[PDB]
């Protein structure tokens, strides 16, 4: 239940949420409709939890990579702008919010990571990752360090892992191939091995997080950091004479960051869909709208043609685009959650020494590619064909033919008109279920299976 | 964690 | 993956695919959109294999009977014709492309087999099947024969099988009863027996197929054949002074051909559904468009009212509709496929002497042939899932794979022919023993089949079976 | 697990198992070692199932024909008799328990079927099979019948099938040719046809079995039967004034029974091989020991020379050896089992009318019955290995199992009857649907079978099938 | 190749190898046959490596648990003492060296772990593991500690893991059930969790090994240690006023150590089998022989009746027997190697914090029970039955019927007289093999498979 | 390690 007659918006704490709230005061002044902008932590996780139920915010802001995942779960309303409004944003930002032909969010801006550096401590930043160790040794002797950045989020280490051949999902023949993950190839190993060595050799600390790295850089304690445009604002405020530049190379190869499009989706269950559409279309994605948010935290390259024209003239925005050109735009597929979770674990376990690189990236391999699920599926496929073999052997135009459905339940050859029941699945997509209860499917009088399967009785097994 | 996982499946199960 | 910004169309090799490509050319001229017409062998079986995975044509063409099964499987987009467009075609033609209360294809034309005969050899064609033996004996004395038609497709024999009581699925209460199959009744038995007796007495050859019959008629060697409107074109080109007429009776009863409505469906996975709609509605379903296809191979009695009013006056179309009236529109239920398969097998086995009429039609009644194939098939499926299971087990949980070796693999898959192609490295040419058994025919297993695992870890589309020869 | 410090012995229910247990009692008296004699149903099939896993009897008794297959599988210990002991038994009896040049059992006695007839009803028994129909008609007029014997075991019918040319495996070059099977030749066809004709003309009943025939003879209801020496005991007890004689001829040719040598083998997995040797050599293979078993059920012509010299003078043993001489010692090759199975099926199917003689013997020739059973069997085996594969996958690599729940499980297994019993917690009573099909007989699948998973995570020995009833 | 005309013996460094060498000088004086006693490290591993080839020592000394493993590999000669010599050792020591009915080594002595303690620092040792934490806190304040023992060998931690229900293999119906491992039950968890906590709470150090613990105890720096009889000799030499006692209880349950029988096996390939038999029977297993070794390092309860009678009078030997009664004698089955390796890894990973207890004992579970191998086997079984199904369906007394052999190769239905070949296995018992080569098996003219399978061409895949 | 493992299999393979 969302309160009808208001707008509740969720956006991440590192973005210009105060700028956004002022745009909210513009709307309210004009229409009399209150706009509440909130920044809950774990935003990208807390959403599908609430939105699933029919609750949460009217609008959500996050990079497009997680939006496939919401659309599949059916939590995003289908946005409906016309030709005239789409001609005002760049076509490639529209690609990022298209899942299965449908636009599911408004693109706001393009984010890419850059190398930010202190010009006073380092007038000439390193062009290669490999010279950073020596550079840290010199800086240590002055009671500083070379490089601090967030080691807790795979987003910041990915550029280095991708550099020499690391990838998420293979892109072939139009589609992303969810069964071909490149998190365990020689390139990924080499990039991750390099990071882990910086830590063993005490050029970095495995605990270092977003706030540790930001504060150190803005106090002048470290020469370099890795971050995006939202961070520039805090550096302006600080003493620091900073430059924003292209990322270092690894094995002569450019670092390949994942490029995200900040996006505004609309909660499917909200009764305020049109109000939200009028706020995003007529208030936020205007120059006045975007400027208000940007003058709080920079957005990067915005999705609006009329405002980027100006913004493109900033050399910091040039650098953001240079790095963007060298990376990939993120896939928006639902398997992105699982990939990110997998790589987050690898980097942390590898960094802490809990696991070696080889061990770590293989687990991530198996997790990202859902190989346990793919193995179990092969077993169920085989079992289901056999049960059909057994029956045919023991043996007319009136049966429903055997199927294996998306959950792994084998529906046997059945009589027209039969209500069939089968044990709930023993395992499904990470979760175990009480198999003492059944699912139910009707074989219709016409010899075709009913389209819908009753899975209502299948309950998970959890704590105690 | 596994509560959000169960919740994701439940919604897929409801649709299917 | 279907390419966006073009149209691929599948139609059968017997139809006017050149005429249709001219209609394609006009569409390209106006819209800049390339239209490719293809006619692969076995397209009705091949379409559900490729479309099921999001590949294949934007538009497929076939008699309406196979479409119910495609729509049930989810392979067709629901079509959105407007009222004015709907009033443009006969209502009974829309009925034939209706499945679950949804329109799932555009009707193009109505097809029924007729008796085609040579006027010079036979001024007066026979009214009955029973007089054919004597007529063949009279014709043998002249170095000719009475009757040749395709014996390899049940469609061609069905009229005779249905004549005296044979039927597919009993129709009543407005519905088909899939528990009431009439392929082994007294009427079906008698029709097939007559056919088998014609062969024993050497009035027909069991091995006769579409092209043997067509060439034999078009060359003046046989006085009669059985075929549809699409065949008239090649006869015109040949000398033959031919007529088209009502099929002969059996035991006094009309032959009852199954009436097909040639239809055009849109692939559910097509990113060009709107281009497709515009092509079929605004270009093909016009006087000009139908005329272009008709000039290549006659279509029969077209669904388009305005063009049918001109065609209705051809005595060949008149005959087509008289034969249609004495037959039945085919069902479009998904069970049609199993039924055609059972009757194909029964007819071929009875004609060759492999089974008696009683044996073949009983197997057809009980669906035994399809069931045996589904039995072997699930064994191959199960074995290949196992091999996949093994590779996955080893790959994820076995001892560390060699760090120096290939990262990219094509994974274990089963091809349409029954070969399980093993996990293979990107770039590999993979060799597998020819199948022991394919489609009722055994092959030599000590030669090999070939398939490339491509540079990117995807299986090549083509599989080389040119070395697999039978006993 | 076979218990150390005792002996379990398996012999068939028709043999003198009480006599043998008395011999067991004498062994216990002298050595303090308990000897248990058991006679389970289907022991020849059951022994290879249980022994294969290290369970079962210390000593098994059966005709030598099954032993070759046991020895090939590794189930028998090689026996170590000394020279003096070897000279104590006929050399041809040692030949029958020789496999791969090794002695694999102790020969006990030679068995052949004879014709047993009622002297009061039939002073002069028939010399020929052909005169039996007329004799039955003469006997029906008296409220009796001519001939009843077990029709459910091929052993009993084989003499007639072999009479005019039927054979198992052709013997030459000192060896059996397993490619030369004579079960579908003209001679085998004629014998079985005669048998089937006796049934059509109501001189015999297809359903007649060992106990029906025995009771019918011992009650004076039928004038003749066919059986071995072990049967004489129950006849003595009954009134019947009986003779034992040469089997009747077929088409002038002698009936050719397969001669068995009752033999005692030692389980390869027995921890009591030496106790076993002492029991068989020093107690059973003596005048006293053989006499004790013989007094219970006659053994036939014993392998022991000194005791055979006394028995040779019984006209019933004389007849046994005359029938033996006209027959053949059975092979002991491992293929005997498949052969007996094929002939069992052919005889039963022909007798019941289920197949013609030609159909049944051809299926026997091609081993089709065993092959079909091996086909269904491997499907069940494959399915159950899969279920095991799934449980293992989940158990080792799935999400953490509940820390509070049971640690000990009985694991997925397939029973001898075809049921796959699923992974189950220690202590559980497990319910499974009755098999759809067992041994050529279909059962009702909506009642259940039962099996306890014991306290320690081991499957109970017994499986409760008392609720599975057929159609 | 062993040098003919001498005896080369291997025994472990912690045993009385100098006593043994004097027995060797007795033999040499008497017979003129030189006896060389050596103590290579990793003795129990270095043996099957060398003995496999036809090289190594004439005689090997180790606990009986690893002797099943040597007998199966066929590396031990079958010893042949008579009634008169076996009547001189205790029957239960003979049980320990019997593999599949065959005696494969001479039993020497029974070893069990006890709690050794410093009477001056601790006049009254704790009866329960649970009071040790507090006891260490008091001792720390005096600059000492409570307890040090070898944390590198699962042998020393096993007593605590077994205490509350932990076990190796289940013993049912005569046999040990190699598929039922108890290394991951509640008891094992609780015992291991207790050890790990002592470490987090700094009452022990995860690095502590045999020599660290021995030296600390004999210098008087720690109040308690855990060790066996071989250790008493070094304590006698030291200052330390020591007592040897029953192990502490855990959750009110007695600690259950694994009891080993020290044993002398004879290398199968050696040409000196009789010389070795005469040395062990007539020289070592005498009172003079055993005493010489014992007066160097105590043996525990010896296997010889005539010498134990005296030895039993020692209260330290009483305590060794008390603890022995509360433990199990070790299984001698070949799967023992794999169990010990599994548990060694768990304890070390758990102790170091590289893994939690739950994670650690589950890996050990899966390893000890060879569950990967058991899963693969089920797949091969299934595959092999299917291939038979396929053939039968497509179809006389002359075939060799399909088998799956011990290595996992499915031999298909074959023609009498055929030389059949099948790809080498993709995986077997821990090792991957080159599958481009084949194994070979003959289907004999009589329709039975040849007994032997040619596997000579199947080569492993290793380094680079 | 894996060299001693390979060696153990090789000897089993030789016997079998
Ligand atoms: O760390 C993995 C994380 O990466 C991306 O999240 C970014 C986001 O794109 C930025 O806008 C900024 O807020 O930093 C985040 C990393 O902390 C993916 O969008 C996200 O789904 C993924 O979990
Ligand atoms: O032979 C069975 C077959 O009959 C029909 O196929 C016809 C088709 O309708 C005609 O357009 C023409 O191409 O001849 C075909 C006969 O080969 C059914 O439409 C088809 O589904 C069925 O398999
Ligand atoms: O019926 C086939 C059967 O024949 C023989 O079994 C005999 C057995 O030899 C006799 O001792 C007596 O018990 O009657 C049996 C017939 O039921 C073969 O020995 C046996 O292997 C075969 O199955
Ligand atoms: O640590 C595992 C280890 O335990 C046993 O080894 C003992 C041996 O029994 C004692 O004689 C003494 O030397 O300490 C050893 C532990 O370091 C098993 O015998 C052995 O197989 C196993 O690996």
């Amino acid at each position: 239940k969302i309160e009808e007659g208001k707008l509740v918006i969720w956006i991440n704490g590192d973005k210009g949420y105060n700028g956004l709230a002022e745009v909210g005061k513009k709307f309210e002044k004009d229409t009399g409709i209150k706009v509440t902008v909130e920044h809950p932590d774990k935003l990208e996780e807390k959403f599908p939890q609430v939105a699933a139920t029919g609750d949460g915010p009217d609008i959500i802001f996050w990079a497009h990579d997680r939006f496939g995942g919401y659309a599949q779960s059916g939590l995003l309303a289908e946005i409906t702008p016309d030709k005239a409004f789409q001609d005002k944003l760049y076509p490639f930002t529209w690609d990022a919010v298209r899942y299965n032909g449908k636009l599911i969010a408004y693109p706001i801006a393009v984010e890419a990571l850059s190398l930010i550096y202190n010009k006073d401590l380092l007038p000439n930043p390193p062009k290669t990752w490999e010279e950073i160790p020596a550079l840290d040794k010199e800086l240590k002797a002055k009671g500083k360090s070379a490089l601090m950045f967030n080691l807790q989020e795979p987003y910041f280490t990915w550029p280095l892992i991708a550099a020499d051949g690391g990838y998420a999902f293979k892109y072939e023949n139009g589609k992303y191939d969810i069964k071909d993950v490149g998190v365990d190839n020689a390139g990924a190993k080499a990039g991750l091995t390099f990071l882990v060595d910086l830590i063993k050799n005490k050029h970095m600390n495995a605990d270092t997080d977003y706030s540790i790295a930001e504060a150190a850089f803005n106090k002048g304690e470290t020469a370099m950091t890795i971050n995006g445009p939202w961070a520039w604002s805090n550096i302006d405020t600080s003493k620091v004479n900073y430059g924003v530049t292209v990322l270092p190379t690894f094995k002569g190869q450019p670092s390949k960051p994942f490029v995200g499009v900040l996006s505004a989706g609309i909660n499917a269950a909200s009764p305020n869909k049109e109000l939200a559409k009028e706020f995003l279309e007529n208030y936020l994605l205007t120059d006045e709208g975007l400027e208000a948010v940007n003058k709080d935290k920079p957005l990067g390259a915005v999705a609006l043609k009329s405002y980027e024209e100006e913004l493109a003239k900033d050399p910091r925005i040039a650098a953001t685009m240079e790095n963007a050109q060298k990376g990939e735009i993120m896939p928006n597929i639902p398997q992105m959650s699982a990939f990110w979770y997998a790589v987050r674990t690898a980097v942390i376990n590898a960094a802490s020494g809990r696991q070696t690189v080889d061990e770590a990236l293989k687990d991530a391999q198996t997790n990202a590619a859902a190989e346990f699920a793919a193995l179990l599926h092969s077993l169920l496929e085989a079992n289901c064909s056999l049960a059909l073999a057994e029956e045919l052997l023991l043996d007319p135009y009136s049966y429903c033919n055997t199927t294996l459905d998306q959950i792994g339940t084998c529906w046997p050859r059945s009589a027209a008109g039969a209500l069939v029941e089968r044990p709930c699945p023993e395992y499904f997509n990470g979760v175990k279920y009480n198999t003492t209860r059944n699912a139910y499917r009707e074989c219709l009088e016409n010899g075709t299976w009913a389209s819908k399967i009753n899975y209502s009785q299948c309950e998970p097994i959890l704590d105690d | 964690n596994l509560r959000a996982q169960a919740a994701a499946n439940a919604h897929l199960m409801a649709q299917i």
